[PDB]
């Protein structure tokens, strides 16, 4: 009874209150998703409220047992998840001040207008128009408007406000034996203790460098045949041995490249693989699209949908007033209650999505029978890494053919290849550069290493270099270009993405092998083979009670 | 000839929780086992000491017929030589069991939208039952070394919890009603035991 036997009678009434508390509150959050009306949102929120509280309630009554002569590594585990402080080291002035700039950068993100110059009574959003505009057009002149205008009026309202969120979190993550608010991030692929799967908070850096850099060669070559191309689409407004205009890029970032595939498909006059109007042709509906992802993912050797899973979900538009927030999402409400909602129409697009949430759905399936506390992916980027690589492989004319969307004959060409080759690496390695350059200035600059009146030269100067794309019109001191996406002023990681994209391709490699496939590693497909079914599945039902490092280790080696 | 009262501690419109689980003694009568075995799919019957099939040939003193609810995954811990919050804590069974037992699913009755809080089980205990002993006291359990005083509060906690079923579970989080049949032969010349055809 010394000090872990009780830890362990301390984590049994925890996971049996808490399971019951997390069902409640996610049933509500479902509910009101569903079927959004008034009463369901402070329904909800009811819910919300008490799980935070008794979420907190509990992680500063379990600071009681101290970390140091807790032996089992899942008790340490579960009682290390349960003690860390977060927030609420601060005061509370500062607290609610930290609050109230994250909501006050929030609002100014969703909720910012820029207009014509010459119709000032024209405002537009950014969701509804700007990146639209930054999608569509092929007018140098409006891209220019549109990007120049986004940062001018909207991200210098950013920049006073950021320079303080960055104090205040590094105050926060100092309090808690950090060092700043870049090592609390990179907190979560440490690893202590384990004598051979050990991993640093500081080594991540090293790997995500020593990995950038074998990158750079097909980076370099994809770079160029992107400039040769928009060459032609901006004659006079490229040098054919300089950066690429950063407005000129697919969208108001240059997050991905995928929008330039019209302007650089290499053989233009070859339709790449699309069975839309086959599935409509066969009366396809809703349902077939989920019973085929289902068979597919018992054709490895993986179970059925719960049946209840048939009941609960929705998977088609609510018809007459019933708005839902139409967004495909994976529902793991707890105690075996597992849901799916998606909003599909018949398409090709609807069919991958169903696999990518099926998977997901498959993985919280396996690890349900862990502790509560310990019920996610081995690390951040473990989840959408499985989610993706069921699309990667179910999207294959091998499998397409097979379903019976394709002709039974169907010859393929290496100029087909070539294009959906290339339709691939405007997202997937488009993204890597951008991923890597500006989590590098987000941990340098919480680290100190930049000074605060040096933030846009040294973004500039990471930009042209390690990017390759350059600014067209300079910008000073009073700007905050980072603030201006998504993740940065609504308080994100960043380098989940890096890391999954690598991860993905690893996991494909390795279940092609167990498959025995022969030819190029895009042609795979793991179906109808149950060694790939079973090298996953002894990743998948581990949750977070191994390391990281050693999960990995279970199916690639 | 008068049969054996199956048919109460079977529709018994409302069970026992686990903790205080329920026993009835059959007396002296015929005892019809073809009223169960015809009777439904019956998701768990598993007979160790006699075999299924026989029961109309073999007699025995008393029979005892307990009847409690409980999780679906738990109805494996019901058997001779089962480790678990159930087999610990709730009920036992010795290893020399000579009856046998039966579970079957009640969503659709012991089931409420909003949760069924009628249903209670004990997870905390000094030490380990033994074979078919029933616990009911609701002292708080003393987890560290310091004495609680009958209050609850860090390192002592209330005894029992609550399932709060709903009918949006998974199948092993639902309810199950489990009826185990125990048998029982001490020195009794003439007892009850089942019908011959004439
Ligand atoms: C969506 O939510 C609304 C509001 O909660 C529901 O509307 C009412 O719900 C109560 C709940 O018992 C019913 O008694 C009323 O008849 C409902 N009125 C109307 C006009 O709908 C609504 O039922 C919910 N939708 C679904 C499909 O459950
Ligand atoms: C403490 O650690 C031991 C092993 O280090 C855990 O023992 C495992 O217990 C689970 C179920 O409780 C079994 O399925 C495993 O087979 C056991 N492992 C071994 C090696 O025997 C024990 O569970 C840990 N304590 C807690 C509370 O989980
Ligand atoms: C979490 O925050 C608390 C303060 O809010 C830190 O301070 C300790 O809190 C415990 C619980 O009341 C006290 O027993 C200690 O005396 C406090 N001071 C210490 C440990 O120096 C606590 O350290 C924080 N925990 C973590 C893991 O960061
Ligand atoms: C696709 O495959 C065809 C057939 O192998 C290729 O056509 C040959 O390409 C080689 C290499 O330049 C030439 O020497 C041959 O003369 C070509 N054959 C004919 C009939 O002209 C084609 O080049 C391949 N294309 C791609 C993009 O891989
Ligand atoms: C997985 O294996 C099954 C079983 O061989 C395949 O189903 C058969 O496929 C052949 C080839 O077209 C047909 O002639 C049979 O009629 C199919 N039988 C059934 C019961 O479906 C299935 O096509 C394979 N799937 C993949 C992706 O290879
Ligand atoms: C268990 O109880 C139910 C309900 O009391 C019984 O259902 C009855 O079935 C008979 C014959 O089918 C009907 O005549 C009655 O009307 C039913 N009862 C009700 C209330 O509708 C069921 O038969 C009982 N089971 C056994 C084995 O006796
Ligand atoms: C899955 O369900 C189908 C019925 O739709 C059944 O035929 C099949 O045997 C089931 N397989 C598994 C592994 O549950
Ligand atoms: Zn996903």
């Amino acid at each position: 009874s010394t000090i872990e036997e009780q830890a362990k009678t301390f984590l049994d009434k925890f996971n049996h209150e808490a399971e019951d508390l997390f069902y409640q509150s996610s049933l509500a959050s479902w509910n009101y998703n569903t079927n959004i009306t008034e009463e369901n949102v402070q329904n909800m929120n009811n819910a919300g409220d008490k799980w935070s509280a008794f979420l907190k309630e509990q992680s500063t009554l379990a600071q009681m047992y101290p970390l140091q002569e807790i032996q089992n590594l899942t008790v340490k585990l579960q009682l290390q998840a349960l003690q860390q402080n977060g927030s609420s080291v601060l005061s509370e002035d500062k607290s609610k001040r930290l609050n109230t700039i994250l909501n006050t950068m929030s609002t100014i993100y969703s909720t910012g207008k820029v207009c014509n110059p010459d119709n000032p009574q024209e405002c537009l959003l950014l969701e509804p128009g700007l990146n639209e505009i930054m999608a569509n057009s092929l007018d140098y002149n409006e891209r220019l408007w549109a990007w120049e205008s986004w940062r001018s009026e909207v991200g210098k309202q950013l920049r006073p406000l950021y320079e303080e969120y960055v104090v205040l979190k590094n105050e926060m993550a100092r309090a808690n034996h950090y060092e700043d608010y870049g090592d609390y991030w990179r907190g979560d692929y440490e690893v202590n203790g384990v004598d051979g799967y050990d991993y640093s908070r500081g080594q991540l850096i090293e790997d995500v460098e020593h990995t950038f850099e074998e990158i750079k060669p097909l980076y370099e070559h994809l770079h160029a045949y992107v400039r040769a191309k928009l060459m032609n689409a901006y004659p006079s407004y490229i040098s054919p041995i300089g950066c690429l205009p950063a407005h000129l890029l697919g969208d108001m970032w240059g997050r991905f490249w995928t929008n330039l595939y019209s302007l650089t498909v290499p053989f233009g006059q070859k339709p790449n693989i699309d069975v839309t109007d086959a599935m409509v042709d066969q009366a396809w509906d809703a349902q077939r699209i989920f019973k085929e992802a289902e068979k597919f993912f018992v054709s490895v050797g993986l179970p059925n949908m719960t049946q209840g899973f048939w009941e609960n979900s929705m998977l088609t538009d609510p018809g007459n007033v019933q708005k839902a927030v139409c967004h495909p999402t994976a529902w793991d409400l707890g105690k075996g209650d597992f849901r799916i909602l998606m909003c599909t129409k018949v398409t090709m697009d609807d069919f991958l999505t169903a696999h990518h949430e099926m998977g997901h759905i498959q993985y919280d399936m396996a690890y349900a029978a862990q502790p509560f506390l310990l019920r996610n992916g081995a690390n951040e980027g473990f989840h959408e890494a499985v989610g993706e690589i069921m699309s990667l492989s179910a999207a294959t004319p091998k499998h397409l053919k097979s379903i019976g969307l394709l002709s039974p004959d169907f010859q393929e060409d290496n100029e087909t290849e070539i294009n959906f080759l290339l339709k691939q690496a405007l997202t997937i390695v488009g993204t890597l550069p951008f991923t890597y350059m500006l989590e590098k200035w987000r941990w340098m600059v919480f680290k100190g290493e930049i000074p605060k009146d040096q933030w846009m030269k040294k973004w500039w100067e990471m930009k042209r270099e390690i990017v390759g794309v350059v600014e067209p019109v300079p910008h000073d001191e009073t700007y905050c270009d980072p603030a201006s996406l998504f993740h940065v002023s609504n308080d994100y990681s960043f380098i989940r993405y890096y890391t999954r994209t690598l991860y993905q391709f690893q996991f494909q490699e390795a279940l092609c092998q167990a498959a025995k496939h022969e030819g190029p590693l895009h042609k795979c497909d793991i179906s109808n083979s149950t060694e790939a079914g079973q090298k996953l599945f002894n990743m998948l039902r581990l949750g977070k009670s191994e390391p990281w490092t050693l999960a990995l280790e279970n199916v690639v080696g | 000839t008068n049969l054996c009262p199956f048919d109460e501690v079977f529709n018994a419109t409302r069970f026992a929780s686990v903790y205080a689980w329920n026993r009835k003694r059959i007396s002296n009568c015929v005892a019809d086992y073809s009223v169960l075995y015809n009777f439904a799919p019956f998701f768990a019957f598993k007979c160790y000491g006699v075999s299924p099939t026989k029961l109309n040939d073999l007699c025995f003193t008393n029979v005892y017929a307990d009847s409690f609810v409980i999780r679906g995954n738990e109805v494996s811990q019901i058997a001779p030589g089962q480790t678990g919050n159930i087999a610990d804590y709730n009920y036992k069974l010795p290893d020399d069991f000579t009856g046998c037992v039966i579970a079957w699913n009640s969503n659709k009755l012991d089931s409420k939208v909003g949760g069924n809080y009628n249903y209670l089980y004990r997870l905390f205990r000094k030490s380990n039952l033994k074979p078919f002993e029933r616990d009911i006291s609701t002292e708080i359990y003393q987890a560290g070394n310091k004495p609680c005083n009958g209050v609850a509060g860090f390192n002592c906690y209330f005894p029992l919890r609550s399932y709060g079923f709903r009918p949006t579970y998974g199948v092993g989080h639902q309810p199950y009603r489990v009826v185990v049949l125990s048998f029982e032969l001490l020195h009794a010349p003439a007892t009850v035991c089942g019908p011959k055809k004439s």
